[PDB]
């Protein structure tokens, strides 16, 4: 209840009350915050955060840097996804929330009834939401408002899919992370990060690929010994 | 009472390697899709299978890829001499029918049958040893009936070891003895086990000697049983036309 | 709830290392996960984890009437919960092929075995004998179950310890632990088991499965053994069709490991009683 | 009254009384067909490792380069010309689900059971309500197979008036493998009725009207003159099927014409049974050659 | 629109119903209405039913108490008392109510078990208590308490004797004796609305709309056996001593009435 | 006035019908309800004799009504919803209605989205056209600028006022959530 | 031991079984008479339809929990739980049963299913639950009667109410039929019969039967019997009806 | 299950005397009786009635007999009604008729004049026989309830045995005594083990033997339990269906005269078997 300011880098518990300065000017609540009157309830631990728009009037954003595990269909977000049926026109897939989201035959790059997509049950996909709400099951889609699937639609094959943590990702996609740039440099690779925790990746062989998962699960906290023990391990493959 | 005498002869008469004559039929019950009834000794099986048919309250099960596969086991109160209650739902009875839908399902070659339930039902009114492999066979003369596809003769049977040797087709008296008996079931075409069940101690390289045992009795089952058979099928025929 | 399905991705990838016999963490086949056994402070308790695999152990005693066929010796209950947090799946009175099983599986395992002595607990021949139950837990799901209650059961019932009674004819006397100390059990040879993964039809074998390599086999082999070399038990499931020479190799890998787990369980035994006698009430072992 | 027990007496099997030693080729499961230069596999065999192996009991039949297997109980597989009888079990939005001893659950869609008379412009809402009140669920259908999808299951329509929903009548259920495939299953017996013989095992036995589809239910009651003759066909069918043997229309007229002497109850009992269905066989035997 | 109808109500310092937020309604009891039982109590609360039947019987003790007579209650919320409620096993509400009432038995210390041993170590007797709710209108704690101390002072118990040559224990059906029993234990129940507002004896919908639930027994010597406290939005002790006060003023009256009855007999 | 069991006969079908809740045997009708009976008279002179239980006695959404209800459920297609009052007078038994997509606005736009006419948690009041065959589900719509939503909580847990056609807000604080407001 | 209810003792023996007297038997009577019946429909509130009957020491409640959705195959279902009280009979059985319950609810279903009318109740399971507080004497009719006064209150449709009635054998040298008998007359007996009709339209919809020996003709006049106590009995439940639709046009 | 026009067929024909299989209203079908199939049973017994197969089993335990009646022992009743039947039975789909047809069994035998427990009991209050019969289900063609009962009273026949002297001693320590003479076993009088009678009613005429295709088509069906003499034991009836009070009298009246002759066929029968001997073969399920 006191100095919004003052902890943007401390921890954070729920139940906190913060409350931010002043005629006034607009903010947003973060995802982890939540508004009490003019006030901001804290729902989850975390170190908090804050952020101002290159200009000054947007006021400000602030939230809550949680990790965590179980991912909730949100709207605009890149996401991967595995088809677990179909019905008729539209085939679920599922993302890893509480209940399976939907496609349509014609949402990929190019389709029409005398035109459908090759999606098979178990194949995996590279979507981005268009109705994520809690009272409404989220609708997802492969294709861009404009008509053209910028890197969207099926993954393809010969790669390993594994889960990490969420904070993991919202890490790694950083422009300043030193793990995924000095990977480039060992060995090449291609891989689809998801914001669901769930990452894809492919490469020439499958040693590497297996170097590179467990690196990836293992970045959050891995120590310089074994940084540069698996980096010559695949200047070794 | 003993198990091996010193000439090689056990109890009932009978050497090591040898086994009890099994006694079968197939058609016992015609309001099914297909039937059996063996006894291996004293035993009594009873074997049904009710055909690839529809499922119901269908609670999402029915696979479309291959066929489903729900067999039942059940032991007679009367059975033993000891009368016994809930043969069904026992921790046991559900063991042996995971145990047959693991063989059956391995053999009855399911991916011709897509969306459709084998239920396959197993009695046993009498137990004098070798019960697992009495249901085997009868399950599999009643499949065979029921001219369900399979790739082989499924055929079962037990071995054990008394005074380092090796004994075929055990009873209930060695088996109450508590020496090592292992209950297996082949496919005779191939050599290839479908199931390979075991509950004592002994050593290791006694392993060998029990094993190929319960496989050549196995082979003699499959010899009487596919007797039966011909001899079920020639009849057919003949009255047929 | 359900688990999630599995991709085909996932499947032909691990397929594919498996042909090229290489695993997803980075050992070999023949090798199991860094195994710790911890204990607890009471006398019967024993968290065994296997990589993330965690299982709980107690042990438990009692006085009761004995069943009349035999009045001389004891009782025995052993039992296997799959607790929720295991994993989704392992909702209430839904999973019940698989507790079966398991627990079939292991009461053959140690009970027909003859691993304890269920004559040396017996108190008065035909009114009051002890019942040692064992209630295993099932905390994290990944991979092997079977090693790990097992293991977990062995570490407990050799690491329990009785309540001593005295007796003068039918005159029984029991007695608490702060009176006298309690009197532990009497085993014979701790059994474990072993598990073997079977892929495509039998080609390849593989031990203590992930849960993933679980999802994507046909067969499993279970074998269990000694430190003297003594099959107890062996179980094929999954409708898979394997050969001779298969169980035999099997059984000579099963051999070793359990020549090994039995070594580091002595040592955790050991280190336990070790802090004990010089102040704490914990003790751990790390493969 | 008449009340009657008797022990049971052992089989006598092997069919002696026949003596025919068959010019077959009888297999089982695990038996190795001919193995050759690119020989078809049909239903009842399959290949491993380069050998064609059986897989269902019966004779094997090489067709001029097929090799196929006939086995000797088996549920009905869908033709496509095939007439067929009915027993309905469900009725969902679309169409109506019907149970034949085949191994899924067949099918009639709204679109195929004819109308009454022949008032036919197309289906609507109004039909698809009067789905249930004209064929009620339990209810028996004598129809054709229009086609066999993929997945197994038979489609099945109603070419003609000839065909439709039943009247009365009696049923039977026998094996489908005792049924000659030949040509006009629908008979109308001088005997004073009428059969349909399924090529599943669903036989109908129908009194024959005089006027000569199923939009009435003339529900009225039946000479007993003509409910013995059914009776007897009902049994007289039963004891053909209890001995193995074929199944059409001099069969049932003729263990018919041998079942008169013996009263219309008498011959279930395995004596009587046995003793007509020898000279049906024999008879059809030697006047056929 | 539940909710706003009934705060409109609250505010106006009454209820639905016709009561002024702290009294409750027509109570009443009816004893010895059944033979085949050795006790028998019916209470009721308006529209609210409970029923208590309590059996007698011999039992053998443990070993570590062998003068311990067993009591053992059992709650049935059968289907016919609520929609709620399937034809089955005991659901939640049923044990949970058992598990109250048996910590009430074994807390408040109405009966001594040592009051129940005939030959210790050989015989004692078990006192089957069983409760069955006929109508959940709402506050069936209170109601199934009240019928199980009622009925429990309604039992009238035989005398039994020892004989050595036989060695077997022999009954008098005809001389009885009634059951000590030292506290008189009586349930209060609330409801606690939003933060502040707590209604008594709350009904159905009352409980069904509320942000949680309070129980308080409370002996007649000032003292209280248990303060049942499941989940709610919170109370301080200012919330909580006018509950006790009210639970208090609830003993009395309940207390009363028993007695007239068990003295209009 | 007189109250009636389920087996007592009333009178000759040559005295009267059955209108409800009887039945007839040989030459009699008899009824089937514990309740009162009445005997209506037509112009025609011959009664119809029909027994009620008048604690819930009879009522009929019938197509031109104006009735509300509850949003439970919705989705991208349709939306379910409990009947609560139909008319003025409510009825415990809670009949169970859907909206449709395009069944929305009078202007019947493919442009309308759910999500932003209807919210679970919210009265509205509609106007429904099929009683439905199997399940009797109501068809309601609301094909009208008086129609729609007119109480909705916010939100958390404020009610909010209907502004204008497609905006509410809520006093206390300002957020505009998206509805098919009415009127 | 089961794990949904309270940890009590493993076995329990009553006393009676330890007592030494010969019970007092009942003696003489008038055979054909019946015992004094209070019956009243809508003593419960939460349910749409209860009723209450007491004659003797029975004491029977039975509650209609209404349509709850779950031609003839689109026929109504009711499914009746029949359950004695733990405190009613000499001695105690667990809530449970599985012996004597099931019978006595097979009984009730065949009773009821031909009075009630399921044509007009599609697609719907009536949950009947009838429950003993005391047995006193005839309980199965009793049962019948409460469901059938329930049923008749709830407003569930019908053809004609049910009336049972109990009947049992005195073991004497002349056995006579004994009429509405006590639970003494009832485990002194050497048999035991129950009937159920509907009167109106003179029709039995389930009885039932038992005997330490009997014959035709005496089994015959038995029934018969019986169907004139119910006949006198059916009034008193008609007026019962009457009375609680005459209290619900009262409150409204 | 069957439509309503094949009801129609059937009906009429009862009205009129004739029956798909060509018989009357009181004509049961030939039943095969066995006894002595199992081994392991101290009685067994196995009938095939058209197309209903059922076994039994009877075991002949020690127990301690019941603290009501000590001077005597007791029956006890379990019915196995295998999914072999009908596969809508599991294990628990079948509890359902099982504890019906057990409950029945019972009442038949609440009777304390047809089986003489007397010679049942060893030593009161100490030691008793107690027979476990165990039914068990194989097809279900209908009349179930008469085949079942004629193997119990098959069974039962076939029941032997043995004699035991229990002898008591001080200090607690019982012995039993055998008599070698597997020859030398007891035996139990049937003379009043009764037969049920199952008259369904279809139309206006009542029937036995009604096979399943006329139970469906039927309202109402009055069990009726008789032994040889006459008398009628138990009265039960089943049925989703009324029952008009004249017709019970018909119905008594002739599952007295069906129980008369049903006694006297399986009597003379089991004589028959009983003197063959061993010379039989025992042929069953081959």
């Amino acid at each position: 209840a006191r100095a919004a300011r003052t902890v943007l880098g401390q921890v954070v518990l729920p139940g906190e009350e913060l409350l931010l300065p002043e005629s006034r000017v607009r903010v947003v609540c973060g995802p982890g915050l939540r508004r009490c009157g003019d006030r901001l309830l804290v729902t989850k631990c975390g170190r908090l955060r804050h952020k101002e728009p290159g200009s000054g009037s947007g006021g400000g954003v602030y939230w809550v840097d949680s990790q965590q595990k179980r991912y909730v269909p949100v709207k605009g977000d890149h996401v991967i996804g595995i088809v677990t049926a179909k019905s008729g026109d539209i085939f679920k897939v599922d993302v890893g929330g509480s209940e399976p989201a939907s496609l349509s035959y014609l949402s990929f790059e190019g389709a029409t009834k005398r035109n459908r997509p090759n999606v098979q049950v178990g194949d995996l996909i590279y979507g981005q939401f268009v109705v994520a709400n809690k009272d409404m099951e989220p609708e997802m889609v492969c294709i861009d408002s404009c008509g053209r699937a910028n890197g969207m639609g099926v993954i393809g094959q010969d790669g390993l899919l594994f889960k990490v943590t969420l904070g993991l990702i919202r890490k790694l996609l950083a422009p300043d992370c030193e793990i995924i740039q000095e990977v480039g440099k060992l060995h090449p690779l291609e891989i689809v990060f998801g914001m669901n925790g769930r990452i894809w990746v492919k490469a020439k062989t499958i040693q590497q690929t297996l170097i590179l998962a467990n690196i990836l699960e293992a970045c959050e906290h891995m120590t310089s010994d074994q940084r540069k023990q698996i980096f010559s391990r695949l200047a070794e493959s | 009472l003993e198990l091996l005498s010193d000439q090689g002869y056990r109890v009932d008469g009978r050497r090591a390697g040898e086994l009890r004559k099994i006694q079968a039929r197939m058609g016992v019950f015609a309001q099914a899709d297909g039937s059996a009834y063996i006894e291996q000794g004293n035993t009594k099986a009873l074997a049904v299978v009710y055909g690839p048919h529809e499922i119901r309250g269908s609670r999402a099960r029915a696979l479309p890829d291959r066929a489903l596969v729900n067999c039942q086991y059940s032991s007679a109160t009367f059975s033993t001499g000891e009368r016994k209650r809930r043969p069904h739902g026992d921790r046991k009875s559900c063991e042996m029918g995971l145990q047959l839908r693991q063989t059956f399902e391995a053999a009855i070659l399911t991916q011709l049958h897509p969306r459709s339930q084998i239920d396959i039902y197993v009695q046993v009114l009498q137990a004098d040893g070798g019960t697992y492999a009495a249901c085997v066979n009868a399950a599999t003369l009643a499949v065979l009936d029921a001219g369900i596809p399979m790739r082989d003769f499924v055929c079962a049977c037990s071995a054990g070891f008394v005074d380092g040797t090796a004994l075929a087709d055990l009873s209930h008296v060695e088996e109450a003895a508590g020496g090592p008996q292992l209950a297996l079931a082949l496919l005779p075409a191939s050599g290839q086990i479908a199931l390979l069940e075991m509950d004592a101690r002994l050593h290791e390289d006694h392993l060998e000697r029990v094993l190929e045992a319960a496989a050549q009795a196995a082979r003699d089952v499959h010899t009487l049983l596919d007797r039966v058979v011909r001899q079920h099928v020639r009849e057919a025929s003949i009255l047929l036309g | 709830m359900k688990e999630t399905p599995l991709s085909n991705c996932e499947r032909r990838f691990l397929l594919r290392a498996i042909e090229e016999k290489k695993r997803l963490d980075g050992r070999q086949t023949y090798d199991y996960r860094n195994i710790r056994i911890s204990f607890g402070t009471d006398y019967g308790c024993c968290i065994v984890e296997l990589g993330k695999t965690r299982v709980l152990g107690q042990v438990s005693c009692e006085l009761v009437s004995p069943k009349l066929n035999r009045a001389t010796e004891g009782i025995l209950f052993f039992n296997l919960e799959l607790s929720q947090m295991a994993a989704p799946a392992f909702e209430p009175g839904r999973q019940s092929d698989l507790l079966v099983k398991l627990n079939r599986l292991m009461e053959r395992c140690l009970r027909n075995s003859k691993c304890i002595d269920t004559e040396s607990l017996c108190v008065v021949a035909g009114e009051k004998v002890w019942q040692i139950r064992v209630d295993l837990h099932l905390l994290n799901h990944d991979g092997n179950i079977i090693d790990a209650a097992s293991i977990a059961a062995i570490v407990a019932l050799c690491h329990f310890r009785r309540p001593d009674v005295s007796v003068q004819g039918d005159e029984v006397t029991l007695y608490t632990p702060e009176e006298r100390d309690p009197v532990p059990l009497s085993i014979h040879h701790m059994p474990i088991c072993v598990s073997f993964a079977f892929f495509q039809q039998g080609t390849y074998l593989l031990v203590d499965p992930n849960e993933r390599e679980e999802r994507v086999m046909d067969g499993l082999l279970v074998i269990a053994m000694n430190k003297h070399r003594e099959i107890c038990t062996i179980q094929s499931s999954g409708g898979i069709m394997l050969l001779k020479d298969q169980v035999l190799r099997c059984s000579k890998i099963a051999g070793v490991k359990v020549a090994e787990i039995t070594e580091l369980i002595l040592k955790a035994l050991e280190n336990d009683q070790k802090v004990r006698k010089e102040g704490g009430k914990f003790g751990f072992a790390e493969s | 009254m008449a009340m009657e027990m008797r022990l049971p007496v052992a089989r006598k099997p092997l069919s002696e009384r026949l003596g025919r030693d068959t010019k077959k080729h009888l297999v089982v499961p695990g038996d190795t067909i001919t193995t050759d230069t690119g020989f078809m596999r049909g239903h009842g065999t399959y290949m491993g490792e380069e050998k064609l192996i059986a897989s269902v009991a019966g004779s094997v039949e090489r067709v001029n380069k097929l090799i196929c297997v006939k086995a000797l109980k088996t549920r009905y597989i869908g033709e496509v010309g095939d007439i067929v009888v009915g027993r309905i079990t469900e009725v969902q939005q679309k169409r109506w689900k019907v149970e034949t001893n085949s191994r899924l659950d067949s099918v009639l869609l709204l679109s195929s059971m004819n109308l009454p008379g022949g008032e036919l412009r197309r289906r609507s809402a109004e039909d698809e309500l009067a789905m249930r009140g004209f064929l009620q669920e339990g209810d028996l259908i004598s129809a054709e197979v229009q086609a066999v999808f993929s997945d197994g299951a038979v489609s099945l329509h109603t070419r003609s008036l000839k065909y439709g929903k039943l009247g009365q009548g009696v049923l039977v259920q026998v094996s489908p493998s005792l049924v000659k495939r030949q040509k006009t299953h629908f008979h109308d017996l001088p005997c004073g009725a009428s059969v349909i013989l399924g090529n599943n095992g669903f036989i109908w036995i129908y009194p024959t009207p005089e006027h000569k589809g199923g939009f009435i239910a003339n529900l009225e009651p039946v000479s007993l003159a003509d409910r013995e003759v059914i009776s007897r066909l009902r049994n007289c069918i039963i004891s053909l099927v209890t001995q193995r043997m074929m199944l059409y229309d001099t069969s049932i007229l003729y263990c018919y014409e041998a079942s008169l002497p013996h009263q219309i109850k008498d011959i279930l009992k395995p004596e009587i049974m046995e003793e007509i269905v020898m000279e049906t066989r024999q008879r059809l035997l030697e006047q056929e050659g | 629109e539940p909710l706003e109808y009934y705060r409109r109500f609250l505010k106006e310092n009454c209820r639905p119903d016709g009561r002024e937020l702290g009294e409750f309604r027509t109570t009443t009891v009816n004893i010895g209405s059944i033979s085949t039982a050795d006790g028998s109590a019916l209470v009721k609360l308006g529209n609210t039913t409970v029923i208590c039947g309590v059996k007698a019987e011999f039992a053998a003790p443990s070993t570590d108490a062998p003068d311990k007579g067993y009591v053992v209650p059992n709650v049935d919320l059968p289907p016919l008392c609520s929609s709620r409620f399937r034809s089955g096993p005991p659901g939640e509400e049923a044990q949970v109510a058992s598990q109250f009432i048996a910590d009430v038995i074994e807390n408040s210390q109405i009966i001594q078990k040592e009051d129940l041993c005939i030959s210790p170590g050989k015989l004692v007797w078990v006192l089957y208590c069983d409760l069955i709710c006929l109508d959940y209108d709402g506050n069936i704690l209170d109601a199934c308490t009240f019928a199980l101390l009622a009925a429990l002072k309604n039992v009238q118990l035989p005398e039994v004797t020892i004989n050595e040559e036989t060695a077997l224990a022999e009954v008098n059906l005809k001389k009885k004796s009634y059951l000590n029993i030292r506290t008189h234990p009586v349930a209060t129940s609330f409801a606690v609305f939003d933060d502040t507002l707590l209604i008594v004896d709350p009904t159905g919908e009352e409980e069904h709309l509320a942000t949680g639930t309070l129980t308080i027994v409370m002996d007649e010597e000032g003292k209280l056996c248990c303060l049942h406290k499941p989940g709610g939005s919170g109370l301080t002790g200012a919330k909580l001593q006018d509950c006790m006060s009210r639970a208090v003023t609830r003993h009395k009256e309940v207390k009363k009435l028993m007695d007239e009855v068990i003295k209009s007999m | 006035v007189r109250y009636c069991i389920p087996g007592e006969r009333l009178c000759n079908l040559e005295e009267g019908s059955p209108g409800s809740g009887t039945y007839t045997r040989h030459g009699y009708i008899f009824s089937s309800l514990a309740g009162c009976l009445m005997k209506s008279s037509e112009n025609g002179a011959l009664p119809v004799v029909s027994v009620v239980r008048e604690t819930e006695s009879q009522l009929l959404p019938d197509v031109g009504a104006i009735v509300t209800c509850k949003v439970s459920s919705i989705n991208s297609r349709f939306a379910k919803v409990h009947i609560l009052y139909v008319g003025s007078m409510p009825l415990k038994n809670s009949f169970r209605g859907t909206i449709r997509k395009e069944d929305v606005r009078a202007t019947e736009k493919d442009k309308v989205e759910i999500y932003k006419s209807f919210r679970p948690g919210d009265i509205v009041l509609a106007k429904v056209i099929s009683l439905g065959d199997a399940q009797s589900n109501y068809l309601l719509t609301t094909a009208e600028n008086e129609l729609g939503v007119v109480v909705a909580h916010s939100e958390s847990g404020i009610q909010m006022v209907p502004i204008s056609w497609c905006e509410m807000q809520c006093p206390k604080t300002h957020t505009k959530e998206f509805r098919k407001v009415a009127r | 031991g089961d794990h949904r209810r309270i940890r009590g003792p493993e076995e329990s023996q009553p006393p009676q079984l330890y007592a030494a007297d010969e019970e007092e038997a009942p003696g003489t009577r008038d055979p054909t008479r019946l015992r004094p019946v209070y019956a009243r429909a809508g003593l419960l509130s939460q349910a749409k339809g209860s009723a209450y009957l007491e004659a003797g020491g029975t004491k029977v409640l039975c509650a209609v929990s209404g349509p709850r959705q779950a031609p003839a195959a689109l026929r109504g279902r009711l499914l009746c739980d029949f359950r004695r009280a733990p405190f009613a009979g000499r001695r105690r059985r667990a809530p449970p049963g599985g012996c004597e319950e099931r019978e006595l609810a097979l009984a009730l279903q065949e009773a009821l299913e031909p009075a009630v009318r399921l044509g007009r109740y599609p697609r719907a399971q009536l949950e009947v639950s009838a429950l003993l507080l005391e047995d006193g004497g005839s309980a199965l009719a009793a049962a019948l009667t409460a469901a059938a006064l329930a049923l008749a209150d709830a407003g569930v449709e019908m053809y004609d109410l049910v009336v049972g009635c109990g009947l049992s054998l005195a073991p004497g040298p002349a056995p006579t039929w004994l009429l509405d008998p006590t639970r003494l007359e009832e485990e002194r007996a050497a048999a035991g019969l129950t009937v159920a009709l509907m009167p109106v339209l003179n029709q039995v919809a389930g009885l039932l039967g038992s005997g330490e020996g009997g014959l035709t003709e005496s089994w015959a006049e038995a029934v018969r019997l019986g169907l004139e106590g119910c006949q006198r009995l059916y009034p008193v439940l008609q007026q019962s009806l009457v009375r609680a639709a005459r209290r619900r046009g009262a409150a409204a | 299950t069957l439509s309503e026009a094949e009801k129609v067929y059937i009906v009429h024909g009862v009205q009129e005397d004739l029956r798909v299989d060509g018989r009357g209203c009181e004509d049961y079908r030939c039943v095969e009786v066995e006894t002595d199939v199992v081994s392991n049973t101290s009685g067994s017994a196995r009938v095939k009635l058209g197309h209903t197969d059922i076994l039994v089993g009877v075991k002949a335990e020690m127990g301690t007999p019941k603290l009501e009646k000590p001077n005597e022992g007791y029956l006890e009743f379990f019915v196995d009604c295998s999914a072999s039947a009908t596969p809508e039975f599991e294990g628990r789909g079948g509890d359902d008729l099982g504890t019906e047809i057990a409950n029945t069994l019972y009442r038949i035998f609440n009777n304390k004049s047809s089986v003489d427990l007397k010679t049942l009991c060893i030593s009161p209050r100490e030691h008793c026989w107690v027979l476990y019969v165990d039914v068990l289900l194989l097809e279900c063609g209908g009349n179930l309830f008469d085949a079942i009962s004629i193997a119990v009273k098959a069974a039962l026949f076939n029941t032997r045995i043995p004699r035991v002297r229990v002898l008591e001693d001080e200090e607690g320590s019982k012995d039993i005594e055998l008599s070698d003479d597997p020859y030398d076993c007891i035996r139990l009088s049937v003379e009043n083990v009764p037969c049920i009678v199952t008259l369904c009613k279809i139309g206006y005429r009542h029937v036995v033997d009604a096979t399943l295709q006329e139970e469906a088509c039927s309202l109402a069906s009055l069990l009726v339990s008789v032994t040889s003499k006459g008398v009628v034991t138990c009265m039960r009836k089943v049925g989703k269906g009324s029952l008009d009070p004249e017709s019970i009298f018909e119905m008594m009246e002739t599952g007295k005269r069906v129980g008369k002759v049903l006694h006297a066929s399986l009597q003379s029968v089991v004589h028959k078997e009983e003197s063959l001997g061993p010379k039989r073969q025992k042929v069953g399920f081959l």
